[PDB]
């Protein structure tokens, strides 16, 4: 389970 | 018949056409992941032995969020986004129907107020370390609406006093083309526009000079696909404005929401129109197939992501309303699969049961605050039929008291403010009224898997509970 | 072993400032010894507004630990400007960051500011690097938006030659050859062929464009990217759908289709095309029927939307 690549800032 | 369950539909991969690519490799691999998880899981609509129960594990998610104590060192990558960590938590808890005690709320308020610069605006951390930024500003203002109140320690009082400074901060961010920098020397895109317009609307600090070209910057973001890109480039007022990237779920949400907020501003030939029907079309086209859990993706030919349930799904009723107004300009079933989306959340987006809790991008990814918040925000939009009701806006106009309100903002330019008190008050009424024009359609509720899955109703555009939005905006417009 | 900055000779003169988020703050983070110490001294540096080399080095220390610290990045660039540092050197530093950071808004904007200030007479070297940058992640949204800005900015200065545009279109064509499902590449092609101010719009430029779009669809009939591009194309140039219909009809069961293996029919987007064709001919009844088939059978996920379109006819 890898971390999600969702940056919003 | 118009919102079929994923389980009642044939699951078939996206056809290869005998031309394999890197995209298709990831798509298939992801199809297998989601498809298998659904097979392991019991159909939420049925009444199966040995199969996982898809019920919303609310207590697990609450505990995932409890981690109001301290965060592991690896959270340093978000040391500049602490107000988001606050918002994702206090908003999720609001959706999950879990209350914070007054003591804990006070901590939240105190923490955020320490992020407030006297010069105006909130930063991603303590004011003595970080400069103001439009995003932390939105996240902080929204968080104060959720965890604060109107007492001397409620935070709202402090916001009201900071109104002029926040406004002056907003003006320093303003570019001539209608775009805003997210901070001093910062980047420019609809994220900033969205966050700024939301706060300006709530705090009653909107002026003509604030909005000039802001509308044009957003319209020009719309691409051929129908969605909206991050920004538009002005070729030297400008000869023409060109979109600078793909139609994107997040930026489309920011664009639709921004434009919507502008439509209630009493300016002439404002705001420049968008292609509502193309926005709606792009929106509905981003919902995945049965094999991929009917979750939303953020871009054409990319993978579904739980966080887009809000960015894309949450934009649906804004686009739908704009389409409605479009048809009334010249002169009902649901516009997206409200059932499938909930199923994706319950089955695929939740952490495996009996573990850390929280919701996630997709199977195979670790849960986090961000996806927890956006998965549940989308779930809300899907469970509850949201609509902007003219009759409600009209009702708001009738009860609006223009004699009450906080002191007008002092414009940067002499003629930057409203022509006169009448224009300003009519503007205050329109902005306030429309901001409270969202209603949950009675009988429109759809709760897949049973009422124990129900969460609270979030407001489109703002993304905080109506019961927060009302007392909050009423405080700043003195309509309490 | 780490050496606290309080014991560093170069910093002995600086009194560090503690972080002030009040008492019992929420969402507090367990900073490392290094990170906290660096910020403790940054707070003092920025508070006194010291523009120095050590301040510059400190900013690199911090941003390396947290590539998203917009405050520190802002202070760094003001250092580059103030100290009149070599922006070319800094650009080469940014090539290291662009490797592992990938999706940091602050890294990319920093690169943008650099190239704005440097303002090279020919951006060809930067254009190349961006292309190479896209190999590990061909769909990096930051990168594509940056390439859009680079060409838009420098073309406004008149520094994009016809040879430059021409090679760019070659590179784009190659991107779509390697992955025709790369919607980012399609978006770029739209910029090169349609949206850019200097785009060639002739009654023969359109010919070539349709040829390209159609062949793309025939190679990959279920490619949503190609279909969207086709509709955006006809819509932008106000072209009739009817004449081109013969090339789409086969998918409802100028270049024509073959049929390729693993190609289930009908293609829902081809049905949308057919439906909108009927609307173009004012055959709302025939349009409704295909809209109803989309809602009932061929695209049930959007049953409600196609039902809306079917009513829009009546
Ligand atoms: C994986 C998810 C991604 C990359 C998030 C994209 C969405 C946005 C960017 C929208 C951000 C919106 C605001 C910060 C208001
Ligand atoms: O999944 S939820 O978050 O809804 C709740 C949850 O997991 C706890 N289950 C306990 C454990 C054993 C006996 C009583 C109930
Ligand atoms: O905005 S105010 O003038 O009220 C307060 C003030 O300027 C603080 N500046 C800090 C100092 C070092 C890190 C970045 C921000
Ligand atoms: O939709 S109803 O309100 O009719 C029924 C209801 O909510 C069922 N929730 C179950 C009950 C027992 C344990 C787990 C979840
Ligand atoms: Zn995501």
């Amino acid at each position: 389970p890898t971390a999600s690549a969702c940056n919003i800032q | 018949e118009f919102t079929p369950s994923v389980y009642s539909l044939v699951s078939k991969p996206l056809p290869s056409n005998s031309r394999p690519s890197a995209t298709l490799d990831e798509q298939a691999e992801t199809e297998d992941l989601i498809s298998q998880l659904f097979d392991l899981t019991a159909d939420p609509n049925a009444l199966e032995h040995g199969k996982r129960y898809s019920g919303l594990r609310k207590q697990e998610h609450t505990q995932f969020l409890a981690s109001f104590f301290q965060l592991p060192g690896k959270f340093v990558s978000l040391d500049a986004s602490r107000p988001w960590l606050v918002f994702w938590t206090v908003h999720s808890l609001d959706l999950l129907g879990v209350a914070l005690d007054q003591g804990t709320k006070d901590r939240v308020v105190s923490t955020l107020l320490h992020f407030l610069s006297p010069k105006g605006g909130f930063g991603g951390g303590p004011a003595n370390s970080q400069i103001p930024h439009l995003l932390p500003t939105y996240a902080s203002v929204c968080s104060l609406a959720i965890a604060g109140n109107d007492s001397s320690t409620g935070g709202w009082k402090d916001l009201a006093a900071a109104r002029q400074s926040i406004y002056e901060f907003f003006m320093r961010c303003k570019r001539p083309d209608g775009g805003f920098v997210v901070c001093e020397g910062g980047e420019v895109d609809v994220r900033g526009t969205y966050c700024l317009l939301v706060v300006a609307t709530l705090l009653d600090i909107i002026t003509p000079e604030l909005l000039h070209n802001v509308d044009k910057f957003v319209s020009a973001c719309q691409t051929y696909e129908g969605g909206f890109a991050c920004a538009s480039f002005p070729f030297p007022e400008p000869s023409c404005r060109v979109s600078m990237a793909e139609a994107h779920g997040g930026y489309t949400s920011c664009s639709l929401n921004s434009h919507f907020l502008l439509t209630s501003v009493p300016l002439p030939s404002f705001p420049l129109s968008i292609d509502a029907n193309a926005a709606l079309r792009w929106t509905v086209l981003q919902q995945g197939e049965p094999i991929e859990g009917g979750g939303f993706r953020g871009r054409t030919n990319k993978l579904v992501d739980g966080c887009y349930s809000w960015w894309v799904g949450g934009g649906a009723p804004v686009a739908e309303e704009l389409v409605r107004r479009e048809k009334s300009r010249k002169v009902i079933p649901p516009i997206f699969n409200r059932v499938a989306l909930q199923e994706f959340t319950l089955v695929a987006a939740q952490q495996d049961p009996g573990s850390t809790g929280g919701l996630r991008d997709k199977p195979g990814k670790r849960p986090d605050q961000y996806h927890t918040c956006n998965n549940l925000s989308g779930l809300s939009i899907a469970q509850h039929k949201m609509s902007h009701s003219p009759s409600t806006v009209s009702s708001n106009r009738l009860k609006f008291d223009a004699s009450k309100g906080l002191p007008a903002v002092k414009p940067v330019a002499p003629g930057g403010g409203w022509k006169n008190e009448d224009e300003r008050q009519n503007a205050r009424r329109e902005i306030w009224a429309n901001a409270l024009g969202w209603i949950e359609e009675e009988g429109g509720e759809i709760i897949v898997g049973g009422k124990d899955n129900r969460i609270n109703t979030t407001t489109p555009v703002f993304n905080i509970l109506g019961l927060r939005l009302k007392p909050f905006i009423n405080y700043f417009y003195c309509q309490e | 072993t780490y050496i606290p900055m309080s014991q560093r000779r170069s910093w002995a003169d600086v009194k560090p400032i503690m972080q002030d988020d009040g008492p019992n703050p929420v969402v507090p983070i367990m900073y490392s010894e290094e990170y906290k110490d660096a910020m403790d001294y940054f707070r003092a540096i920025a508070a006194k507004e010291e523009k120095s080399e050590r301040a510059l080095e400190l900013t690199e220390i911090i941003v390396r630990m947290n590539p998203a610290h917009y405050t520190v990045w802002q202070y760094r660039f003001s250092l580059l400007t103030s100290l009149n540092k070599s922006l070319e050197d800094e650009l080469r530093l940014m090539n290291e960051f662009a490797v592992q950071n990938l999706k940091s808004y602050q890294v990319w904007h920093h690169r943008l500011l650099l190239l704005d200030r440097i303002s090279p007479q020919d951006p060809v070297s930067e254009i190349e690097y961006i292309h190479g940058s896209l190999l590990p992640d061909p769909k990096n949204y930051h990168t594509w938006a940056y390439l859009h800005w680079l060409y838009s900015h420098f073309s406004t200065l008149g520094r994009i030659s016809e040879a430059q545009w021409g090679s760019e279109l070659d590179w784009c064509n190659e991107m779509l050859r390697v992955d025709g499902r790369n919607n980012s590449a399609w978006g770029w092609r739209w910029y090169l062929r349609v949206s850019r101010p200097g785009a060639e719009t002739s009654s023969r430029s359109l010919q070539d464009e349709l040829i390209y779009i159609l062949k793309s669809i025939h190679l990959i009939p279920h490619n949503v990217s190609a279909w969207n591009y086709l509709r955006g194309f006809l819509k932008h140039f106000s072209l009739p759908l009817v004449p081109i219909l013969p090339a789409i009809l086969p998918y409802t069961a100028f270049p024509m289709p073959s049929l390729p293996e693993d190609t289930p029919l009908p293609v829902p987007l081809a049905l949308e095309y057919l439906a909108d064709s009927f609307i173009e001919q004012n055959r709302v009844d025939d349009a409704a029927k295909v809209f109803e088939k989309l809602s009932s059978e061929y695209d049930q996920m959007r049953a409600g939307y196609w039902e809306f379109r079917r009513r829009e006819c009546a």
